[PDB]
């Protein structure tokens, strides 16, 4: 329905919890603990699934495969390994010259993982033959670039550290579209990151000019090589100037959520009207790590400092649900009474949108 | 000597109590707020209460001051709440939830079920009359037809 209006407590099966993400509609939580282990918690069921002894140095990011059989982890010790969801061991192991920021799996190509190396071009590693394909970039090759798929993963978008954004194909790598961000009034600005959605092909861009902007993944291939920047709403906070660390898109396709760093100010807007509707009242003292809504149902769940805070819509059905012909309501009007006082032989056999991020096949009742 | 009024107000011991209850929306009647031709349809189906055709009574209940109704009752010449020539429905055998115009032409019901009866019988002669249903909103039953005074005025 509308934005979440109730508050939920914490979900700490184990004390430490660094990163969190929903799979397709919030099934399981991928906790990368700060001890070199990979823990999986249960969402909407409040439990745990599997603990994996990955390596010694802790990890800093997590994502799952398109077929749900892999647990990719952007390690802090350059362990690009394909941990198995089922058995928990390592299926494929590889090493990259630069660490990884954002790991994602194309919902139509699990072979080519998403890697965001630093001071080097993004690299797609093919799980079928352990081959690395460098994404062709423009100008510099030593910038803090972040690479990310579109809704369908059919085009890949990269952001550099001088003001240039690149558009190319996820598999053909035909770099035929660029974009130059606005240069403010006197000084240029780099790009920190971009973040996408599951409907509408919109995407937020976080830059170094302290202002969060929004574009759509359809006006760059339409304009051609490079055109003039033209965002919809240059949203920002103009009373405290909080910097921005992590912000995701809505679970419906019409809202925008932005996260603070230490001020406990979680801001929300809607794409139709850029007017503030509500603000989150968080208890000061912790640093926010990850935010990602339920991809279907409006709810907010932010991880921070090893714990997690959820603002939700706690619901229990009304007492008047005993039977359709039975109601427990109150009225002061006189009762309106009623005014209107086969044979076949067939057995019974019958038992946002949806994408391909399923088949985790991980559930241990005992 | 002042207990007679309290006995008359509580209800006494003369059958039905002296505290009326006609809680549905009762209108079109009880015009003069004094001792004159009046009517009180009661909650209890079958109670007809009227004051027209007045009567005297025995004075001196408890040796108080001489009541004016001893042998010479006060007269009355004002509105009488009934009809003679041909009662358009009635004003006595009714339910206290029916809204009628001052000229007694329109009949408006309650939030719940309601009826109006009449006060004229038919034995011989032609009585080819009509009931023009002005309007009938949804969930408003408009069954019409003859009935009997014994019929419960709130029963379907």
């Amino acid at each position: 329905q509308n934005y979440p209006e109730e508050a939920d407590g914490t979900l700490d099966c184990i004390s430490m919890a660094l990163t969190c993400t929903f799979n397709r509609w919030g099934t399981l939580l991928a906790v990368g603990c700060n001890d070199g282990r990979i823990v999986i918690w249960d969402f909407l069921t409040r439990g745990i699934a599997k603990i994996i002894s990955a390596h010694i140095h802790p990890v800093c990011s997590l994502c799952w495969s398109r077929d749900g059989h892999k647990l990719v982890s952007a390690s802090t010790d350059n362990i690009v390994s394909q941990w198995d969801v089922l058995s928990g061991d390592c299926d494929q192991r590889f090493r990259f010259p630069s660490p990884i920021l954002k790991v994602q799996y194309h919902p139509r190509d699990q072979n080519k993982v998403l890697v965001c190396p630093m001071k080097s071009a993004p690299v797609m590693l093919t799980l079928s033959d352990s081959k690395h394909v460098v994404l062709p970039v423009d100008d510099d090759s030593d910038l803090n670039v972040v690479a990310s798929f579109d809704r369908r993963g059919e085009y890949i978008y990269t952001g550099n550290a001088k003001g240039k954004i690149l558009v190319l194909k996820t598999d053909s790598q035909d770099l035929v579209a660029s974009f130059r961000v606005t240069t403010g009034t006197s000084n240029t600005t780099a790009i920190k990151s971009i973040e996408f959605a599951r409907k509408g092909s919109c995407f937020l861009i976080n830059t170094a000019d302290r202002i969060i902007r929004v574009y759509d993944g359809r006006e760059i291939l339409t304009c051609g090589r490079d055109g003039e920047p033209e965002p919809m709403q240059k949203l920002q906070d103009l009373v405290n100037r909080t910097p921005w660390k992590k912000c995701c898109f809505s679970g419906d396709g019409e809202y925008i959520v932005a996260g603070s760093a230490r001020q406990h100010a979680l801001y929300i807007w809607e794409k139709s009207i850029g007017n503030l509707v509500k603000i989150l009242h968080g208890t000061r003292g912790e640093l926010l790590l990850d935010v990602a809504w339920h991809p279907v149902r409006p709810i907010i769940a932010s991880i921070s400092s090893g714990v997690v805070s959820i603002w939700a819509q706690n619901q229990v059905e009304n007492w008047s649900a005993f039977a359709p012909d039975f109601k427990e309501l109150d009225e002061n009007v006189e009762y309106e009474e009623r005014e209107s006082e086969e044979d076949e032989e067939v057995d019974v056999t019958s038992v946002d949108e949806e994408l391909e991020d399923s088949k985790a096949l991980l559930y241990l009742p005992i | 000597g002042r207990g007679a009024k309290r006995k008359q107000q509580d209800g006494g011991t003369t059958g039905t109590t002296k505290k009326a209850r006609s809680d549905p929306l009762f209108s079109a009647q009880r015009l003069p707020p004094h001792g004159y031709p009046l009517e009180h349809p009661f909650n209890k189906d079958g109670y007809r209460y009227i004051l027209a055709e007045p009567d005297p009574h025995a004075p001196d209940p408890e040796k108080l001051e001489l009541d004016c109704w001893a042998g010479k009752p006060i007269p009355g010449d004002l509105y009488r709440a009934c009809l003679y020539e041909r009662v358009l429905l009635a004003l006595h055998d009714r339910a206290p939830q029916l809204k009628i115009s001052d000229d007694r032409l329109t009949v408006v019901g309650e939030k719940g079920y309601s009826m109006v009866r009449a006060s004229h019988g038919v034995r011989k002669g032609a009585w080819y009359f009509e009931i023009t249903v002005d309007e009938m909103p949804p969930d408003t039953a408009a069954r019409l037809g003859w009935s009997q005074p014994l019929g419960n005025l709130q029963a379907p």
